[PDB]
Parts: structure tokens; C-alpha cells; sequence
């Protein structure tokens, strides 16, 4: 048992653990046992919950997309009806998400990816279909399919994952940043040049999805929605950081909207009022 | 008192200067189980290792702040400054001196703080990005009391010019300046990066904040001003990949 | 085959199981990790710093000024500052504990709270700051206040004060949200004797009050925190 | 009381690794030290 | 502070009336109405407001609607008269 | 073999065990072979159903609600039209586990959750669809989703199962109270206020539940009806109390309706009858 | 004969006072392994630790019965009183003494009951709530023959006030005053709560119902009352989080 | 994969099976048991104590 | 006769604990102590 509270007494104490300068930048840990007698008292806590492998490790949905199973003669720009849809793969895009892990600087983790797929049929339909979705992890890069049924899909190198909708696939991804880990703030440019683009960077590009239903067209139209739940798992961060207070505006930079909110609660009376 | 000596440079603070080296870490140079480039490393001498007094601000009644990345800051700074622009690749620690003085009748309170990877946020929304020349300005910095630019950062002091709030940047190594106890604040810097060692140039490691949180109040009859200077000296600074000069905007 | 039964909860997702997972990248080799200072293990060591509370929140705006207690000169038996101690809102929703904690349900354990004085070295002043454990009102008079839980702070060469709030309750957790069983009590400032300012010295002068954790902190069941919010998915 | 079989070659297939012991908050609390003593290198 | 609405409603005997409890604080834990009456919780979005339909009302009664926020008066009691 | 009666023969006891005083409020161990002769039996039993583990030890039905898979669209108040509904857990609104909880002051365990869905279309359908429930376990005091597709639902910490209609869901939470047991009964208030309510406390509250339906929707209304299962296990309860003998009428009070029924029942004739 | 001396108080029963310690366990102070709350609890001296009496209930044939809540009973009384009030945390144990004598010719049978949380049940139905005037109601004690109050508790002794029957209240411990057999009855009661320390104020931690079963049947000509006295004594008792007094109400 | 065969009442939900299950709230660390008087192990433990019988149940 | 294995790392997830062996009614049925033995502490 790790010990909480000491047993203390009265204390004419000449070494003031109470008086400090906080201009030293140091948080002195003064316990309750140095300002008031105190009992001693146990933890009966490890503080399992607070470690940022379960902080930052449940899963989260990440991106929800759309796709179609329907006839798909005649049609020009498949991705515009539909037919499929990519995503480059970013934790961002969830501000709950985004929040947490960018209470540090610099994040390392693999990455456990469900996909649930569940299928609606708006329109008239005689039953529902058993359609087959193709989740394609394409590497960091890599060319995305072009049409619903091009040859990117029948990729000899791409991970694919095929699974019913309305059921879930389940696989992980190492850690593939290309630095000792993930830089969850940029503070420079690509290069040296005087237009190029500030924070966004290529060293946090983590992949890549592409779906589509494998299935040709039955006579009626099923739409699928597919939602995709990232969770971290061996994660290390290094360098705390401030919390975000002001809304998010863009992936991978730090810009707050104008003329938002104020962050601070105005209190219901002067500073004096509990 | 205290004195800090480093090559031809001297630093004496009749205040019992004492140092935050951030997150317990001193800087060092890189390990070989950490390296990564192959190329034996340049470790410049006293010539480089030594303090470096930027121009002084002036602390006014109604200043918000200053700014300044590192090493950008030191980029025109004798032999440091040129090693950083003829070599590929570098990573340097700091030892920053920031210097206030008043009398015992003066208050305020600065807060000297040193972010890692401080991403600046664009004062026009959406995903602006802030331009090159605005997050590299050199021994100026930004000072966070002036206007808005094209491509320039947002300078709310309030919100960090990240979007967090102003309280809350205790978390990073810091040290405040307050006029009643001490006039000089020290911090240890090393290198912080995802990467062994970088480009000197496109990346800045760190940005080194002074804040004014409890308001300058000069004494009735007073100058309405102080002050504020910044003396900064690399340490442990390895330079990797000779080349021609680089070519960077302003 | 070995004769199974399939359980109820098959096939189910449940976003919080942490199984192991088929490799969609088999035999791919991560950068090794390098030496990064600031490695964070758990969010209990973190919360133990020291971060600025907003204590004068009156404002319309956010502002610095949110963050300087005033202090006026010859002032006597006279409040400075009352709050209430839900740490997870109010004057502390905003602060790295506060914003730490609203990710959790429950906490339990002690905080430290610090004020710093900012006026000229050649002023004076006594505090009192009183800890009220929970039960009674808000103190509103200094009488009261020194009851209960408090330090008498004489502000000279050490310009601060760290006062521990005890961990004083019945049952062993709080909720981070404001409830009235669980509530933790209330903290005011008061003038102990007065504040005296030098001659050619006029106008307020500011405490800075800063909150931490003490090593004995806890927090329990997590939760999504209210501070962020968002309608529609971002994008680059 | 809990038991593991690795049923996947890779590192990043194992489940979540659990809690790190050693956790000290002085690298954030206390990062204060006297230079005069010379502790750099 | 818990608010009721209506603050103060007079209806015939045996009728109903809608009755809303209401908190300042946005995340209540404990959010109700106290009453002898038979009531229905109507099914409303959100975590800070209930309203409930209060139903066959006989005498004059004071419902009391309730919660665990902590900011001013947790309870506020609506007075209900009947007529006939 | 642990032994039930001891043989026992003729008795001219002085040490009378069948004379004693209830006035102490004792009930002193009198046994068969104290007034009767006895023959020497075993007890060939260990009592293993009448532990607290087994006799609060199996699941009930603690909630059900029936949601609607439905076009959503124009419509305000989606908990309304249950599109969705959320729930604050309490093993209080079954009468039967109530009593047998409520014969004990204090009790501590773990919950075992199942989740039973199963789907109708009374209107015309042309199939049964392939439906995906949510069944969002929200901690004390966390936001409740306002919308069937808030945001709410998407939360990165919010432990949620998704499941098929017709299937079951099953997971255990842990003992979530502040205090070292459940207050099955508290004689008290939440602070020292005269108006304040009675005996229902913070103290007991074991989170909630929000299902959704979370495909979109068809051209038919589908019926979901969501049965939640609650089993006890690591059960630990103290101070037995008196069983409960008048009907109930709300959740965390003691109180009984006006006007009830006689408990003990009338004797079919006088004291004397058999 | 018995005596038991607390501080500067003595009981004397000339009855072999047999005492029930509710399930066989001893008040005790809160033991460092159970213990939460930081603060040094303070455990006073013979000033509290002794027997208050409350005043005398007459028992006449058609008495329903009273019920008592502590430490609501002995809120008043003394020097505890005013220590609960002034902290914010106590926990204490019970030594109740119910004293009721008659003659030989005297009969009935009282039930002394101690209930730990015994919630009450308000008479008015669906989800009221019964007042904090009416559960706190001090040494008086809450009288089951009165009548019902707006916001008081229901009164009909066959259920408790709770919704279970009178007969099955032998399952708490109890002792029965016998007029045949014994005039008194001593319980001694532990503190029993989910958390180690509470709030005086606002939680009863248990009930004191008294409460007469067999009723009583003075002899011929007699008058038709008996004087029941309950007498209290904490014992173990601890305080923690001095402060200003509280303020309830009533 | 290892060979399995479902047998018959696979996917059945038994009120009375009993078995391991994944936790909601993984790493939660709840509030340490405390001593209090009373436990009850066994109902046989309590129907060992008397109570009144309503005997007279004639009015 | 019976086997278990933990498969989850939370003491939440294990099935039902069993029979409490140590079963006593003397806490309910025999609380009397004599008070003149000096029990109490």
C-alpha cells in the first residue's frame, strides 16, 4: 500500500515549506501534511486509467463516408456518384480526438482499424442485398482507384479487406511515420521558399483508405455508410502541451476562427461571489 | 551572485540566478544509437558556444508581447549564423538569459516561457497558412502588440497565437520575471525534435515567449518603460552536411 | 474441429475490448524510437503543475486581466477573492487541471492552490486564505473564514504562497461536475492586516493565483469533455 | 489471474501494453537545477 | 438554480397541465419533478430540462421539481389549483 | 459429511436450552436434539444457491424501450419521434430484483450487461433490414445525444457496442459507486437545505444507456425493441433488512401507495383453525 | 445489579442489563486502511463520551410508538452538539439505554429497534419526499399516534414508515422490554455507512424506533401510563473539518 | 485458424450461463471495500433469526 | 473438475466468484455481549 497522507503533527518548522517562488518555474510538491495536521491514509490506487496508453486508446470513429451500390453504366466520374470513396487516414478530423492528442507535441502509436458498414435502401427494394464492401489501405502516396471497378483495386501490394455490410472488419497498422513519431505540431515548412504551405506536413501521412462494394448492381439502389474507428494502442507521447480552448478550422494547423466565443466563464458576480 | 562564462562571453547576475533546464534534460549531443546520418558531425568551438545579446524590447504599460524561434533568431549571429546556413543539417541546445531590471518601486511580471514546435495560428482563418518571412524574422521576433499582416500570425496573447489559453502555458518550461524578487530569468533549452537532427533553416526547434502577465507600474513621475533583453548561447550545437550556402526568403 | 459455443456478444463491437488484431502491414519495420525529452506516462504527473487560474473572470472578454487578482491599498478586514471548488468549472474549467479533469468523472485528493505576489518590493501586505471544507456557506466575513482551513501569507522576500486544500470529504470521490453532495467546500482571500504601498506607488497591484495537484490525486472513469464541440468534419 | 498468447507475428498486432510503472512528474514539476554546480556537460 | 415552468398554473379539476423542470447547470445528475400526482416524463432531447404531463389533478398540490445543481436554489415548487 | 443432528437420548437437563429470554433479542441456537431425542444425520448440502453471489446472481430484465428506424427527415424532436432514447440505468424499475436487492441496505458489485434487440415492421415491409444498434454506455453526468446523428455518439470516450438486431450485446462494468458500496437506502439529503429531496442520491448512480439505430433509414419503418439485461456478479451485501411487503411507486423512495391491500393474509376462520 | 460510568455520568440497573452490540461488532475509530479524508480527526474527551437523556415519551394503551434519528436526537445536547456542528465530518457509535419500570401487575412489551438507514416513506405517495423538519426532528423524536404532516413521514407503525412489516424488524437489532421481565435496554451501535466519515447534519446513519407490541394493560384502577426514557451516550466518536458552525434548518 | 466446430445453442442468451465478458471501462480502479458491520455471505445466515409470526391474522 | 482462464486483464470481466465458505449467523443471531467484561475498547 502507497501512502497518501503521513501522520503529522504541530510544526514550528524554520524551513517554510509553504513560502516558494514561483518565479523559478518549479512546482514544488508541498503535500497537505506541511499546512495542516494531518492523518496518514492510503492511496488503494495505481492510476491505471490516467496512463496515455488508456487516455488516448479507445476507439474513435474517424471519418464516415457514403458509398453506392448501383448501376454504374454510363457514368463519367464514379467517385462523384459514389461508387467509391477515399480518405487520407488523419486523426484530426474528430475534435474530441484531436483534442486529446494534441495535449502533446510529439505522439507514437499503431493503429487498430474497425470498419463498420451498414446498409440503407431509401427507395423501393424488394429485399436487402448481402453486399461485400473493399476497404483498400493504400500506403502513403500511393494512387488512388479512379473508377469503381479499376485495376488499382486488384492491387498485388495495397492491404485489402473484404467484409459483408453490416458487419465489421478489424486490423491493425504499425506505426508508419517516418520520424521517431508523429509530429502532432510543425513549427516549419517543407523548405526553405517563401510560399510553400506552414504546419501541414508529410511526415505525419499515415496512409490511406479507399472503399467500394465489390458487388455488381442488383435493380434497386443500396447505399452504405461506412464509418471507420481508429484506436491507438502502444502509445508513447513526450511534451505536454497547452489544452485547445478556441474552436478547430482546418487538419494539421492551428487557426482558430474570428470573432469566437470568449473560453473563460464570466462570472455570475465580482471576484469575491462563490 | 553568478557567473556564467561561455568562450569570450561573460554573463554576471548579482541575483542567485537560478536555472530551468527544461524537462530535467541538459542538451547533448547525439548519441550514435540515435543517429541516423552517416556524416561525421562539426562541433564548432568557443566560436559558437557563447551568449549572443539580441536588441533589447521595451516593456511598456500596454505591450502584449514578444516572440522569437530558434535558431532563427541566432541565424545572423557571427559564426553560428553562417555554420547554420552553409551546412545541410543541425541541432543545437539554448541557454536563454532574459534581463529586466527595475527599481523596488516598479511591478510586473514577465512570463519567459519556451515552447516546442509553438505552430503559429493565421489571423485569417480557415487553413491560411502564416508565411515564411512572418515565422522567421530573425533577432526582432514578433512582437505580438503590433497589427496583422498578410500572412502573418494572429497576435492575441490570450490564445498563445495557437489557440490555447495564456494561464495554461506553465505546462511548457518557463520562468516569470518579477520585478519585486528577480530580474533575470534562465533557461536550458535542448534539442527537442521527432528527428535525431534537422534542417536549421525550414524548421524551428523551439520559440522563446516573453510575456508580460501582471502589467508594468512605474513608480508616479516615471519613464513608462523598461527594458527587456534577450542573451542567448547554443549548446551542444552539431552542424552535418557542408554545402554551398543556402538560400532562404529575407 | 474443437466443439465451441459461440457466446452472446459475438460479433459484437464494443469500442473499448483492446484484442489482438491481424497486421495489415506484416513485417514492416517502425523507426526506432530516438531519445525525446518530456515523455509523459500518465496524465496524474502532468496535473501537478502549476497553471494560472482565471480567478477574476469578470470580464466580457478573455483577457490577461482575467488572470490579476486586485489588490487595493489600506483595505481592512476585507475580502480579496471567493470561490467555490469545483475544479472541473468556473475559475477552473479552463486551467490544464480543470481541463485534465473534465476527461474524467471522479476525482479525489488534494490540490494545491498558489498565489504570487506582483506589486512593488517595497510594499507590504498580510493574507489570510481560508480553505472552507464543505457543509457551510462561503464565508462572509473574515471571522468566518479563519474557522476553518487557513494560512496567514506575509508577502516579503518569498512573494509566494502554496496552500494545500486537504482532501476533506466523506466519501472517497467527487464528481468532476458540480454536484451539491459532492461538494469540495469553498476558498477565499482576505486581508489580513492591509495592503501598504510605498510613497510614489499609486493604483492596484496583482496576486497571480495558480492550481495544481497534489501527488495524491485521482481520477477515475472517463468521459468526453464539454470544452470542445463540433458540427461538421474537418478537413485540410 | 490473466493470461496472453501472441497469436500474430507482428509487435503491432499485440493488444494495448498496459500501465508504465515507473511514472515520475519531476521532469515537469522540478526542472529547476543550480548551474553552478556544473551539472552540464 | 432549478427553475419550474409554469410558476403558477390554475386548471379544472381532474385535468392535466404540463409541468417543465429546468436547470442552470447544462449536466445534471439528479433532474425531477416531486409529486403525489400521476405524471408522464415526455420524451424530450437533452439533459438540463424535463417536462412532464402531470395528470388528473384533484386538490391543490405543490409539485416540486428538483435536481443536484449546485448553483442557487436546487429546488423550485409550482403551485397548482384546481376549480369546480 | 457435515453433520446436521447429533444423536441425542433421554435429557434431565438442569441447563434448560429451551427456556430463555427473546427479551435480549438473541436467537440462541436451539437445535432438534435439544427438546427430542435425535438420530445422527448428515447434511449432504453446502448451501451454495442461498450465497448472495447466486441469489442476486442472475440476469433481469432491468430496461426496455423500442426505438424506430425512420426518415429523419423534418423532424424536431428525434427522442420524441424515438429515434432514439436513452436511459439512467437503475435496478429499482423491476419489482422482483428490487425486493431482493432491497433486503439489504448495502450493496456492492459488478455489472454484467446483455442487450437483447429485436426488430418489427408492423406497416407493409418488402424485408426485415439488416439493422445496427448502439447502445452508448454514458458515464454519470455525461451529455446525453440531443439528435439521432449528434455528435454525441461519435464520442472518443463513451464506451459504445454496436450489434445486429436479433443478436445480443454483453458487457460488464465494473462497480462505478463513490462509496465503498452502493446505498440501496440512504435516510438523508444531499446537503442540509429544507426544501431538498429525500433518500434519492447521487451516490447510486450507475450511468446510462443511449441506443440509436444506426443505419439510415429504408423505404418501411422498422420497430426496434431493446431489452437490457443487467446480472450482478461479485456480489457483496450487508445489514439484512426487512423484505419489502406494500407495492412500490417510484425509484429511490420507500414510499407505498394510499389505500393498499392487507399484506398478511385473513385466516379462513379463528386462531384455533388449521 | 449493572453500572456503567461514562465521564461524569452513571447508569445504574439493578436489572442483569444484558447489552446487544448490533452485529457483534464494537464501535471503533476509523482505522488508517479505510480512511479517506486527510485531516487528523478529533476525538473528544469525557465531555461528549457520556449519557445525554432525552425527554421522557409516555406510554398509554393506544400509543403507536416513536422514533428517533441520530445524531439528529443529540444535535443539542452539550458538547457534542456543538462539535457536530462545527465540523463537517463525524462518525460515532451508540450506547442506547431505554428505560421503562412498572409494577408485577403491569403488562406489555416494548420493541427497541435500531435500523441503519432507515429511510422513511412519505404518506402522501407517488415520489414526495419526506421534509428535512420532519427526519431531523431533535430530541423529540418523531411520534407514530400523531397525525400526518405536509411533508412528514407516514405513521402507520404495521409497515415501519418504509413499506415492511412490523413483525420482520427483528432481523435489525433490537431488544424487547418485557414489563414482566425487564424495566431496560441497551444497545450499542456501531458507526455503520458506506463511507468511512459523513456529514452529520444531513444523513441519519440510524433510527431508534421504540415501539410497543404487546400494549400496555395497567392493573384495575391504575393510571393508564408508563414514562419511557431513552438515554444515550456516543461513544467513539471523531470529528474532522472544523470550521464556521452550520446552518441548518430548525 | 485453429478447426472449430459451433455446437447446437450458439448465440443463445442463457439468463444463467456466467461467463467472462469484456469490460466497458477498462483500467477503472473502483473505490477500495471498507470495513462494514454486518456482511451477509448466506441466506441461511439470516433465516436463523426469529421473527414475529402473524399468528392472529383474524382481523 | 473445472477450469478457468482469464481472458481479460479487468477483475470486472471475471465470471461469478463462488460460494463465500466462511458463513456465520452469530453476527445476527448472537449479538449479546455482557457489557460488565469490559469488551468494548
Amino acid at each position: 500500500q502507497t501512502v497518501a497522507s503521513i501522520s503529522s503533527g504541530p510544526k514550528h518548522t524554520q524551513k517554510v515549506p509553504i513560502l516558494t517562488a514561483n518565479e523559478t518555474g518549479a512546482t514544488m510538491p508541498v503535500l497537505p501534511s506541511d499546512s495542516i495536521e494531518t492523518r496518514t491514509t492510503y492511496m488503494h490506487f495505481n492510476g491505471s486509467e490516467t496512463d496515455v496508453e488508456c487516455f488516448l486508446g479507445r476507439a474513435a470513429c474517424v471519418h464516415v463516408t457514403e458509398i453506392q451500390n448501383k448501376d454504374a453504366t454510363g457514368i463519367d466520374n464514379h467517385r462523384e456518384a459514389k461508387l467509391f470513396n477515399d480518405w487520407k487516414i488523419n486523426l484530426s478530423s474528430l475534435v474530441q480526438l484531436r483534442k486529446k492528442l494534441e495535449l502533446f507535441t510529439y505522439v507514437r502509436f499503431d493503429s487498430e482499424y474497425t470498419i463498420l458498414a451498414t446498409a440503407s435502401q431509401p427507395d423501393s427494394a424488394n429485399y436487402s442485398s448481402n453486399l461485400v464492401v473493399q476497404a483498400m489501405y493504400v500506403p502513403p502516396g500511393a494512387p488512388n482507384p479512379k473508377e469503381w471497378d479499376d485495376y488499382t483495386w486488384q492491387s498485388a501490394s495495397n492491404p485489402s479487406v473484404f467484409f459483408k455490410v453490416g458487419d465489421t472488419s478489424r486490423f491493425s497498422v504499425p506505426y508508419v511515420g517516418l520520424a521517431s513519431a508523429y509530429n502532432c505540431f510543425y513549427d516549419g515548412y517543407s523548405h526553405d521558399d517563401a510560399e510553400t504551405q506552414y504546419g501541414i506536413t508529410v511526415l505525419n501521412h499515415m496512409g490511406s483508405m479507399a472503399f467500394r462494394i465489390v458487388n455488381e448492381h442488383d435493380e434497386h439502389k443500396t447505399l452504405v455508410k461506412i464509418r471507420v474507428y481508429h484506436r491507438a494502442k502502444h502509445v508513447e507521447a513526450w511534451i505536454p502541451r497547452a489544452p485547445r480552448a478556441l474552436p478547430y478550422t482546418s487538419i494539421g494547423r492551428t487557426n482558430y476562427p474570428k470573432n469566437t466565443e470568449p473560453v473563460i466563464k464570466k462570472r455570475k458576480g465580482d471576484i469575491k461571489s462563490y | 551572485v553568478q557567473q556564467i562564462t561561455l568562450g569570450n562571453s561573460t554573463i554576471t547576475t548579482q541575483e542567485a540566478a537560478n536555472a530551468v533546464v527544461c524537462y530535467a534534460e541538459w542538451p547533448e549531443y547525439l548519441p550514435d544509437v540515435d543517429a541516423s546520418d552517416v556524416n561525421k558531425t562539426s562541433k564548432p568551438d568557443t566560436s559558437v558556444c557563447r551568449f549572443y545579446t539580441l536588441d533589447s524590447k521595451t516593456w511598456t504599460t500596454g505591450s502584449k508581447g514578444w516572440c522569437w524561434k530558434l535558431p532563427d533568431a541566432l541565424k545572423d549571429m557571427g559564426v553560428f549564423g553562417q555554420n547554420m546556413f552553409f551546412h545541410s543539417l543541425g541541432r543545437s541546445g539554448y541557454t536563454v538569459h532574459v534581463q529586466c531590471n527595475a527599481t523596488k518601486f516598479h511591478s510586473g511580471c514577465l512570463l519567459v516561457v519556451v515552447i516546442p514546435e509553438h505552430q503559429l495560428a493565421s489571423h485569417e482563418g480557415g487553413n491560411v497558412s502564416v508565411k515564411y518571412t512572418f515565422t522567421h524574422p530573425g533577432e526582432r521576433g514578433i512582437d505580438l502588440s503590433s497589427a496583422n499582416e498578410v500572412g502573418g500570425p494572429v497576435k492575441d496573447v490570450i490564445y498563445n497565437m495557437n489557440g490555447t489559453l495564456l494561464g495554461n502555458l506553465l505546462i511548457f518550461p518557463h520562468q516569470f520575471i518579477n520585478l519585486r524578487t528577480n530580474n533575470t530569468a534562465t533557461i536550458v533549452i535542448p534539442y527537442i525534435n521527432s528527428v535525431p537532427i534537422d534542417s536549421m533553416t525550414r524548421h524551428n526547434n523551439v520559440s522563446l515567449m516573453v510575456i508580460p502577465i501582471a502589467p508594468l507600474t512605474v513608480p508616479t513621475g516615471a519613464t513608462p518603460s523598461l527594458p527587456i533583453t534577450v542573451t542567448i548561447a547554443p549548446m551542444c550545437t552539431e552542424f552535418s552536411g557542408i554545402r554551398s550556402k543556402s538560400i532562404v526568403p529575407q | 474441429g474443437l466443439p465451441t459455443t459461440t457466446l452472446p456478444g459475438s460479433g459484437q463491437f464494443l469500442t473499448t475490448d483492446d484484442r489482438q488484431s491481424p497486421s495489415a502491414l506484416p513485417n514492416y519495420e517502425p523507426t526506432p524510437r530516438i531519445h525525446i525529452p518530456g515523455k509523459v506516462h500518465n496524465l496524474l504527473e502532468i496535473i501537478q503543475v502549476d497553471t494560472l487560474i482565471p480567478m477574476n473572470n469578470t470580464h466580457t472578454k478573455d483577457e490577461v486581466n482575467s488572470y490579476l487578482i486586485p489588490l487595493n491599498a489600506n483595505r481592512q478586514n476585507e475580502q480579496v477573492f471567493g470561490t467555490n471548488l469545483f475544479i472541473g468549472d468556473g475559475v477552473f474549467k479552463t486551467t490544464l487541471l480543470g481541463e485534465i479533469v473534465q476527461y474524467y468523472t471522479h476525482w479525489s485528493g488534494s490540490l494545491r492552490f498558489s498565489l504570487m505576489y506582483t506589486g512593488p518590493a517595497l510594499s507590504s501586505a498580510k493574507l489570510i486564505l481560508a480553505y472552507t471544507p464543505p457543509g457551510a456557506r462561503g464565508p462572509q466575513d473574515r471571522r468566518e473564514a479563519m474557522l476553518g482551513t487557513h494560512v496567514v501569507w506575509d508577502i516579503g522576500l518569498q512573494s509566494t504562497i502554496v496552500m494545500t486544500i486537504p482532501w476533506t470529504s466523506g466519501v472517497q470521490f467527487r464528481y468532476t461536475d458540480p454536484d451539491t453532495y459532492t461538494s469540495a467546500g469553498f476558498l477565499s482571500c482576505w486581508y489580513q492586516t492591509s495592503l501598504i504601498l510605498p510613497p510614489e506607488t499609486t493604483g492596484q497591484v496583482y496576486l497571480l493565483s495558480f492550481i495544481s495537484a497534489c501527488p495524491d490525486f485521482k481520477l477515475r472513469l472517463m468521459k468526453d469533455t464539454q470544452t470542445i464541440s463540433q458540427t461538421v468534419a474537418l478537413t485540410e | 489471474t490473466f493470461t496472453v498468447i501472441n497469436y500474430y507475428k507482428d509487435a503491432a498486432s499485440t493488444s494495448s501494453a498496459g500501465q508504465s510503472l515507473s511514472m515520475d512528474p519531476s521532469k515537469f514539476t522540478e526542472p529547476v537545477k543550480d548551474l553552478m554546480l556544473k551539472g552540464a556537460p | 438554480q432549478t427553475s419550474v415552468s409554469p410558476s403558477k398554473v390554475i386548471l379544472p379539476r381532474g385535468g392535466s397541465v404540463l409541468v417543465t423542470c429546468s436547470t442552470s447547470c447544462d449536466q445534471p445528475k439528479l433532474l425531477g419533478i416531486e409529486t403525489p400526482l400521476p405524471k408522464k416524463e415526455l420524451l424530450l432531447p437533452g439533459n438540463n430540462r424535463k417536462v412532464y404531463e402531470l395528470s388528473n389533478v384533484q386538490e391543490d398540490s405543490q409539485p416540486m421539481c428538483y435536481s443536484n445543481c449546485p448553483d442557487g436554489q436546487s429546488t423550485a415548487k409550482t403551485f397548482l389549483t384546481v376549480y369546480w
